[PDB]
């Protein structure tokens, strides 16, 4: 296994404030049954998206699912684990920070989600309940699918 | 990991310009390609340089710059030409060099143009590009002229005199579709001789999978060695130094296992 | 009341303290009258030092040249050690003091 | 002070180039057209030409040394 | 001034800058090309940001393999607005500015001379005073 | 006074080896390639032909310094597959496309001329 977030989400917005890098967008995300509000910085030119697609995002501590871990090394080498390759955009980043609503004595029912790919950032808004796997800085995996 | 098979066609070929393009290679074989243009083609030219006499209002070694820069018919005999350090005799020898001769003396009021034609070489294979006539310098009434000259076989990493071509002009991705450099606005740039695209049009959309290929080639010769021997000796010689590194590479991995 | 709220150690709440501190030395927190004591004495101390800075420094200049950056190793401190926020810390108070 | 051979930037041989060039000048064309007739085309070799001053004719006026 | 005197300066200074964003992308062989000049670089190739559908690397990803051991510093670039720490997107940063660098890695922002230049608290002054002056020779080395 | 002579970027003089190996003891079966007097023309042509090998997991070439002539190329290979085997089969590789690529431009001159 080794998933961590599994939704669909919408992008609702590509630029609210404008264009500031040419090959990197912000996406905007809203979430079908979680409620998972999402920002995501994608590479464009690579991967284009437009309004209003649906794909699927999966978060993963692992990409060979078998519950191994990956060592944190790039070898092209690695294929004969079965690595998951079902997604047409894989990213592999640092979350480095988890920040919630709590406040002293009440525990936090929503949390947000700071998870850095090399640079391309990403927040992830909702409730706690499905979003408690995350540890602060652990290695995590973004896959992305388009759907029709 | 293997070789990609490299294709050839040649748009232009002239006696001072050939004009081809390589296709299914690599940027760094291309890229490899046109430095041995430049660099490591073997070629005939003046080094040393003997003045008798030199009475013009340049002084000698002037002159012997400016014979060092001309241009030398190399098309055929600079194979067979040796290095002069790598030659067996002492100093010159016909194996190893070529002797040039200049005598020139201005007895006529008007000023005499010492030019190329006035060289004179032993062998009549290495003429100075004279089959109008390059100006060593110009001699008023009672100057005089006389030196000898030998003229050694090098490339152009050694000195520019030994480089046996012009601008060798070298592009790739024409109209830029793998987005190598970004244009701030595509729209004002001139597009290259070889775009593909229509007019209205700035740049092909891009190709995330795409690598370069098809390198245009553009070899203008300097007149010593005929464009098209300068290409082919240009890749005997990058094939001689990779194989001479095969052959080192060999012998320490024998001798270190 | 910001000086209070943030240098205090209000151990009434019983329930900042579980969310804080282990579940273990809450109870010794808690129970023992000497750790009471002994933080606001802590505590006192710190406001004395907070009469002298501002006899010190007039004008809120709050900006000082110091040998050790403290913040910056606390974050290594965090960093060094796999430091969880998220989860109640198995530190005790009076060791800290 | 002569003209250089062989142009600095690309190695074209321009030192046979003065004389027509001064021709061509003298006679019809201006220097554009004069350089498109020699086969200058990058302006590297344009500017050897063009911008060339030819003192040697100067330091030739003077007496030589010896007659 | 109890402040780092040599600092990242010029040509190197700029090029960091064009190279820190997040719009840079680097393919794999100029990843290997780069990560020679790295004297103490380990040897391990760092798993790209990106591995589908081709394998892209970041300026950012590669830069903090230079920082050395495990630095904590926080800088701010020089187009950072004073809006953004009010507001939302703190740490999101939308201009990618701010820096932060956690563990001795990158993790996001746009370096310039309020980073690696000659200031208090500045990247490289964070380098020497916890690393030390052997180090940080090195890492300056390698970031040239 | 101090310029080198033209004939430092080419020559071997007494003493110097054309290439050495250093094997890299920070990763495995990793090699160090340390080739004297010579440049891009062919640090570039190693560093390219290597990257075509699946087998070569690290590959590249660097200039220590311009003003010196020498290349320092590291390779690094799968397990079970010498760094320096993957050297020799580059260059051998490398050989065969420039003698086709030879054969193949002969072939298109004669067409160009007289055809
Ligand atoms: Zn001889
Ligand atoms: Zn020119």
């Amino acid at each position: 296994a080794g998933i961590l977030f599994e939704d669909i989400f919408d992008v609702k917005d590509i630029d609210p404030e404008g264009k500031k890098f040419d090959r990197v967008s912000r996406l905007h995300c809203e979430s079908e049954s979680f409620k998972m509000d999402l920002i995501l910085d994608v590479n464009i030119q690579i991967y284009p998206v437009d309004l209003g697609d649906k794909f699927r995002l999966v978060i993963a501590s692992t990409l060979y699912e078998d519950g191994t871990l990956d060592d944190g090394e790039y070898n092209p080498t690695d294929d004969r684990p079965s690595r998951a390759d079902q997604f047409e955009y894989v990213m592999y980043g640092k979350v480095y920070r988890i920040e919630g609503d709590e406040t002293s004595t009440e525990a936090a029912t929503r949390l947000s989600a700071y998870v850095s790919y090399g640079g391309l950032l990403m927040r992830l808004q909702g409730d706690a309940n499905n979003l408690h796997g995350f540890e602060v800085d652990s290695r995590v995996y973004l896959l992305m699918k388009k759907l029709a | 990991p293997y070789a990609n098979q490299p294709t050839v066609r040649i748009t232009e070929l002239t006696d001072e310009n050939v004009k081809f393009i390589i296709e299914n290679t690599d940027l760094a074989v291309a890229n490899s390609i046109r430095r041995v243009f430049i660099a490591e083609v073997p070629i005939i030219a003046i080094d040393w340089v003997q003045i008798d006499a030199n009475s013009s209002v340049l002084h000698d070694e002037f002159i012997a710059h400016r014979l060092g820069l001309i241009p030398l018919i190399s098309d055929d005999i600079v194979d067979k030409l040796q290095y002069s350090r790598d030659c067996t005799c002492e100093e010159f020898c016909p194996e190893c060099s070529v002797e040039f001769t200049l005598d020139v003396r201005c007895n006529e009021d008007q000023t005499r143009h010492v030019t190329s034609r006035d060289l004179i070489s032993n062998s009549p294979r290495v003429i100075p590009v004279t089959s109008d006539d390059i100006l060593i310098v110009k001699l008023r009434k009672g100057q005089e002229l006389r030196l000898r000259a030998y003229a050694k076989k090098g490339f152009g990493k050694e000195h520019a005199k030994w480089n046996p071509t012009a601008g060798v002009a070298f592009e790739y991705d024409p109209d830029n579709a793998l987005r190598h450099t970004v244009y701030p606005k595509p729209e004002e740039w001139p597009k290259s001789e070889y775009s593909e695209l229509d007019e209205d049009e700035s740049q092909a959309p891009y190709d995330p999978n795409g690598k370069p290929e098809r390198f245009y080639y553009n070899v203008e010769s300097c007149g010593s060695l005929r464009p098209e021997t300068i290409v082919l000796s240009a890749l005997s010689g990058l094939k001689k130094k990779l194989s001479d590194l095969q052959t080192q590479l060999s012998h320490e991995i024998q001798s270190d296992v | 009341k910001a000086f209070e709220k943030k240098f205090r150690f209000d151990y009434t709440n019983e329930r900042a303290l579980r969310r804080t501190l282990q579940e273990d030395l809450v109870k010794d927190v808690l129970s023992n009258a000497h750790i009471q004591n002994e933080l606001e004495r802590e505590f006192e101390r710190m406001r004395e030092d907070r009469e002298v800075l501002r006899v010190i420094f007039p004008t809120g200049d709050s900006k000082v040249v110091l040998p050790c950056n403290l913040l910056r190793m606390i974050w290594n401190a965090q960093k060094i050690f796999h430091i969880n926020p998220r989860l109640p810390s198995d530190l005790h108070p009076i060791k800290v003091v | 002070m002569i003209i250089p051979v062989r142009c600095f930037t690309c190695g074209k041989i321009v030192g046979n180039k003065w004389e027509a060039y001064l021709g061509l000048l003298q006679a019809e064309y201006t220097e554009g057209d004069a350089l498109d007739a020699l086969g200058l085309k990058r302006y590297c070799c344009r500017r050897m030409l063009l911008a060339h001053v030819d003192l040697i004719e100067k330091l030739l006026n003077y007496a030589p040394l010896e007659k | 001034s109890n402040r780092p005197v040599m600092g990242i300066v010029q040509d190197t200074l700029t090029a960091v800058r064009k190279f820190t964003k997040r719009d840079v992308f680097l393919e794999r062989g100029e990843v290997m090309n780069l990560l020679m000049f790295l004297s103490t670089w380990d040897g391990k190739v760092p798993q790209p940001a990106i591995l589908k559908p081709r394998p892209l690397w970041t300026g950012k990803q590669i830069f903090s393999l230079i920082i050395p051991g495990h630095i904590n510093c926080i800088r701010t670039h020089s187009t950072h607005p004073d809006d953004e720490d009010s507001g939302p997107y703190k740490h999101i940063s939308p201009g990618d500015t701010k820096v932060v660098v956690e563990n001795g890695e990158l993790i996001m922002g746009i370096l310039c001379k309020k980073s690696l230049g000659t200031s208090a608290g500045s990247l490289v002054h964070i380098s020497y005073l916890e690393m030390g002056h052997d180090i940080t020779r090195l890492f300056y080395s390698n970031i040239q | 006074m101090n310029a080198p002579p033209a004939f430092e970027s080419f020559l071997l003089f007494e003493g110097e080896k054309k290439i050495t190996i250093n094997k890299d003891t920070k990763v495995p079966n990793a090699c160090l390639f340390t080739i004297n007097k010579e440049d891009h023309t062919l640090g570039n042509i190693i560093k390219s032909q290597l990257l075509k090998d699946p087998q070569v997991l690290f590959a590249g070439y660097k200039v220590p310094h311009p003003l010196e002539h020498k290349i320092i190329i590291r390779v690094q290979t799968t397990p079970d597959y010498s760094p320096q085997e993957a050297f020799t089969n580059a260059i051998t590789d490398l050989i065969s496309e420039l003698s086709l690529l030879e054969e193949r431009f002969r072939v298109a001159i004669k067409d160009k001329q007289e055809g």
